[PDB]
RNA sequence: AAACACAAA
RNA sequence: AAACCAUAGUUAUGACGAUUGCUCUUUCCCGUGCUGGAUCGAGUAACCCAAUGGAGCUUACUAUUCUUGGUCCAUGGAUU
RNA sequence: AGUCUCCCACCAAUUCGUAUGCGGAAAACGUAAUGAGAUUUAAAAAAAUUGUUUAAAUCAACUCAUUAAGGAGGAUGCCC
């Protein structure tokens, strides 16, 4: 009756207050990863550690972040919990779940970063389709 | 619409005096629930019971809704109402909430003992009901009496901001959040955020995916910041402001004029709302015929 | 209204961890060589410490707050190795997945957990531990000829 | 007793399994309860006139109703027949073709002008409206207002469940306990209005003008009105649920 | 009943000859199974892809069942089976399957490149598929092999023991046993007990939980737990007689 | 917990 | 010293998977229509829970937190 | 669910020997026709149950007061 979903995205985003400590450092991806890694170990065990995530996207302040739809739950609680504190910046780290999509229809920016993972995405579209 | 009922503010007890920072960290944290999105805000004051009430009437309330949040809201474009919760575990005589309650806007308690729990329930006019989820839990709590009083009135409080606080104390909101919405029946549950800070606050979103992990449905908690949020602003509002609920100081013409929402219209150091002539004898009746 | 309970029957197992002494192969020989008995150093705050540290280990701060909530060791002795854990129908999962990760005593290591019977009463367990004793004196009977 | 109470548990631990259980949960009574259970002529005159006259004008009032009913509905289908659009001419065009009908038609110009007054006079006199505005309360008023007499009174549906409802003025003729009865004007609109409390807002503005033009805005809720107390105070409230207000909020 | 199919043998290669302590405690391992309660039981012997295949038949199998495990199987009542996993790298030195599937009975493959997956799926009569769940999986385990492989009867094995034996490579584990779930979509999924010693032996409530919690339904669990390794049982008898 | 009482509250 | 007895029977009434049907919304066809048919989606409610059995009465439920039938000298719009 | 009522031995009778609107073993039990009533009332306001807890323009709802079963004759109204 229903079509299994294979994972569900998830818009997130930095918010760290103090300008001045925000302007003088600048995260990257594997500050992003290491922030994951680090909450995920400080709020859940090996359970929250092992759930599947990979990077898409990044900015500056801005990712999107694909989760598997048995560990969204997982996700979304660990997320709006952890608060960083002493990784890279002066100011403490919080995150807020923008919006959520289970259907890849979102478009920010006139970008083709989307496109090109659109086109990806549905050459495995197909491809589960015939397989 | 959003409504957060438990924004602290940086003072317990009368002798204390609150310096600048606090407020401007109050005003930092008004501006960051308003950027984000937020509709209504009430702060709340704490007190405990065995203290000596001052009698006087205009130094009850040290927040000023007028004085700085009349500097902020202009440009903010919120409103916020003045709360108070009431810390009583032993029944002693010193009970003068005849002058706080018309003082103030909402009424809450903290029970900590079972005695207070039962006349809290029973005979305080209150409105809302937190515990201390930081400490442990007065006794079980039963369903009949916390059933009894949603029908009659005052819900439950949770407040998920208190476990942005240390480590040892999640577990303990935790129990005690799966037993009140256990011996509840989920019907009477307001959520607040008790963020000192505007570094401890979240998102809708992370809010209702925190509750939906606790054990209560996303739609339940959509309906409940919703609907029972306006509801528990409403009761608190015009039972104070107005009569036994028999008459209404404001008029609502359009829909914005509104008794809780209306708040630099209405008077407060009276209960008068002085309007210009806008109803004669001679206009036709009909409102679709009626021109101006 | 009722609170929904679910005790948990396990059995403490000592493997015969011995390379150099040669063993019966029979029912009631490893019967008897896997239910020898328990140290003396065992009892139920010891048993509740860790498990209690096992569950924070694996699961992590929320996965034992949720289930700590009503984490209690009923009836357990040393001279059998059988004890009766409380918790809900909720968690039932969470602390038999605990039991099967318990690692070691912190004193007392080479040992297994084996998570037996489930139940929501305590009744029925007993019951199930009494088949359970009287079906082992049976192949004790047996053997001993 | 305590000897006693050793052998009575000593003959409970004989048919009960838990022998402490009564004496724990005080199941065991120390006493056996033995007994079997156990000028007035004028005043009636009075009283029954009375009677009868309630009786009169209860049906007096559905007749009068019914027949402001039928006489709106006939007037306006003649009206529409004969093609006349305001009331100037259709009230001297009936008068002059038909008698009969007119002495049953209402008149707002002859309902509105001595009740309007007479209201805002009793009003401003009970909320004790001066010159100065600096003596007020408004607890007091507020009580007054619930203990007060709205028998021909000012009101306009300002909200209501019903999106039809709103907008509409008339003056009190009868105080009812479900519906409200007014009386509006249109361009050929003489109907009475009854319009259901259960659910709508209502609301009254007393004008007062003797330097500047200002008026209070004062409100009633239908819903909680059949509750309140009538010309006397002392009767003992019962919170509600205060729950069913939501489309107050909601628009 | 229970099946369990992932008992490892003491020996990687051919040169290195068992000793007697290996024995003992491989009999120690499958008492211990056998006490915790079992019924099928299937040793595995890891091997690798390059080492030389001898030229024999009867001495393809360093295990010999019948003079060493035939008198257990008479006394405790239990039977072994015969399993060999291939640890492929690069398609080199093989060509080679008509005289291991008949000698052994189950015939595993362990790829680690993305060409292993590729030459499993497509050329090998194999009928479970497992990965070194202590190291980090190849390159990435998508749907378009899985469900290829799975359709047409290979499922994938699950090794829980691994988890038992550190506490880093849990982790790793747990990554890629959900990596693994989240693909084979909760299908052709085979447990298996990848056990030396017997201090690292559980019962069917916990690894069921375990699974559980792991992301497989309580359905499946006990379905594919039962049924399949049964049916992959009878099936590997099937290949070495008819 | 449920279920019971010329209780008790 | 037992009378021990329930097409649930004494703190139990579990765990997920699959199928039809029910209410609205964005679509195409024959004949207007038809508990006419098929895709894109959302939801399956609440009060609440047995402890020996039956009947009567009263009291809690069904607002995007499933539904159904009728009535209304209730109002709102249109024709005669 | 509820601090409501009743059956779960009999009695040509100090044992509700009760042919009492109908049904019913009983029931603080269901319903039918008419008249009246509102702390000025037979009784609701200044045993149980229920957040609001009958009505008080008309309708609808509650309470109380009368109507014993069957057969025959006459009168009236309807199809005829
Ligand atoms: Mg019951
Ligand atoms: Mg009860
Ligand atoms: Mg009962």
């Amino acid at each position: 009756k229903k079509t299994f979903r294979e994972w569900q995205y998830f818009k997130l985003s930095i918010t760290s207050f103090d300008q001045d400590v925000d302007d003088a450092h600048a995260i990257d991806q594997m500050t992003w990863r290491q922030w994951l890694n680090n909450a995920l170990k400080r709020s859940y065990g090996i359970f929250g550690e092992g759930v599947e995530y990979s990077f898409l996207h990044v900015d500056d302040k801005l990712a999107y972040i694909r989760v598997n739809h048995a560990d969204k739950d997982t996700f979304s609680s660990s997320i709006s919990t952890y608060i960083s504190t002493d990784e890279l910046v002066g100011s403490p780290l919080t995150v807020s779940i923008l919006q959520e999509s289970s259907s890849l229809r979102l478009l920010e920016v006139t970008d083709d970063d989307r496109l090109w993972l659109k086109k990806v995405m549905e050459e495995e579209e197909q491809d589960c389709k015939c397989i | 619409m959003l409504v957060d009922l438990n924004v602290p503010w940086p003072q317990n007890s009368y002798a204390d005096k609150v310096t600048s920072q606090a407020v401007n960290n109050l005003i930092k944290t008004l501006s960051t629930l308003h950027m984000l999105g937020y509709t209504h805000i009430a702060i709340n004051f704490t007190v405990n019971h065995s203290e000596k009430f001052p009698n006087d009437v205009k130094l009850l309330n040290p927040i000023d809704i007028k004085r700085r949040f009349g500097e902020l809201m202009d440009r903010t474009g919120l409103k916020l109402y003045s709360r108070i919760t009431l810390i009583i575990d032993d029944p002693s005589k010193g009970q003068s909430l005849s002058k706080i309650s018309q003082a103030f806007d909402i009424v809450a308690a903290l029970p900590i003992s079972e005695k207070g729990l039962t006349l809290s329930t029973t005979n305080l006019d209150i409105d809302l009901l937190t515990f201390q989820y930081g400490s442990r839990l007065p006794t079980f709590l039963k369903h009949k009496s916390i059933c009894s009083c949603v029908n009659r009135g005052v819900k439950l409080e949770i407040v998920y901001g208190y476990a942005l606080r240390d480590v040892q104390a999640r577990r303990q909101f935790v129990s005690n959040v799966r037993s009140v919405i256990r011996s509840s029946r989920s019907r009477g549950i307001v959520i607040g955020s008790g963020a000192m800070s505007p570094l401890e606050c979240r998102n809708i979103l992370g809010v209702t995916s925190l509750i939906k992990n606790l054990g209560l449905p996303s739609d339940r908690c959509s309906k409940a910041m919703g609907d029972l949020a306006s509801l528990v602003l409403l009761n608190g509002r015009l039972r104070n402001k107005s009569h036994k609920q028999t008459i209404v100081t404001g008029g609502g013409s359009g829909n914005g004029d509104d008794v809780v929402n209306d708040v630099q219209g209405i008077d407060d150091v009276q209960t008068i709302k002085v309007v210009k002539r806008s109803m004669d004898a001679e206009q036709l009746g009909h409102a679709s015929k009626r021109h101006k | 209204v009722r609170l929904k309970s679910r005790y948990i029957l396990f059995e403490i197992i000592f493997p015969p961890t011995d390379t150099n002494v040669e063993e019966s192969v029979s029912k009631a020989d490893i019967l008897l060589s896997h239910h020898r008995a328990s140290p003396a150093d065992v009892s139920i705050k010891s048993i509740l410490q860790e498990i209690r540290r096992s569950l924070s280990l694996n699961l992590g701060d929320y996965g034992s707050a949720k289930c700590n909530s009503l984490l209690q060791l009923k009836y357990f002795s040393n001279k059998t190795s059988t004890g009766i854990i409380r918790c809900h129908r909720e968690d039932c999962d969470l602390v038999i997945m605990a039991l099967m990760l318990m690692s070691k005593i912190g004193d007392v290591d080479g040992l297994i957990v084996n998570p037996v019977k489930v139940s929501g009463t305590i009744k029925k367990i007993e019951q199930f531990a009494m088949r359970r004793n009287s079906k082992i004196l049976n192949i004790i009977k047996c053997s001993q000829s | 007793d305590r000897t006693q109470t050793f052998i009575k548990d000593c003959l409970f631990t004989k048919c009960l399994e838990d022998p402490e259980k009564p004496f724990n949960e005080n199941r065991f009574q120390d006493t056996l309860l033995l007994l079997p259970t156990d000028e007035s002529a004028d005043k009636q005159l009075e009283k029954r006139d009375y009677q009868r006259i309630n009786k009169n004008s209860k049906i007096a009032l559905r007749e009068y109703i019914n027949n402001c009913k039928k006489n709106t509905k006939k007037c306006l289908k003649l009206a529409y027949e004969n093609k006349i659009t305001d009331k100037e001419d259709l009230l001297h065009y009936i008068e002059e073709k038909h008698p009969t009908i007119y002495e049953s038609l209402p008149q707002y110009v002859d309902f509105v002008p001595m009740y309007k007054e007479l209201w805002i006079n009793y009003i401003k006199e009970l909320l004790n409206i001066t010159k100065n505005l600096k003596t007020f309360n408004g607890s007091l008023a507020l009580l007054k207002l619930s203990m007060a007499d709205y028998n021909g009174a000012l009101l306009r549906v300002t909200k209501s469940k019903n999106k039809t409802l709103i907008g509409l003025q008339g003056i009190v003729i009868w105080d009812s306990q479900k519906f409200f009865i007014m009386i509006v004007k249109g361009n050929i609109i003489d109907e009475i209005k009854c319009i259901p409390k259960k659910g709508t807002v209502f609301q009254f503005e007393i004008p007062i003008s003797d330097d500047d033009d200002s008026a209070l805005r004062y409100s009633i809720l239908g819903d909680r009105f059949k509750y309140r107390s009538v010309d006397r105070a002392g009767r003992k409230f019962k919170s509600r649920r205060c729950d069913d207000m939501l489309y107050y909020i909601q628009n």
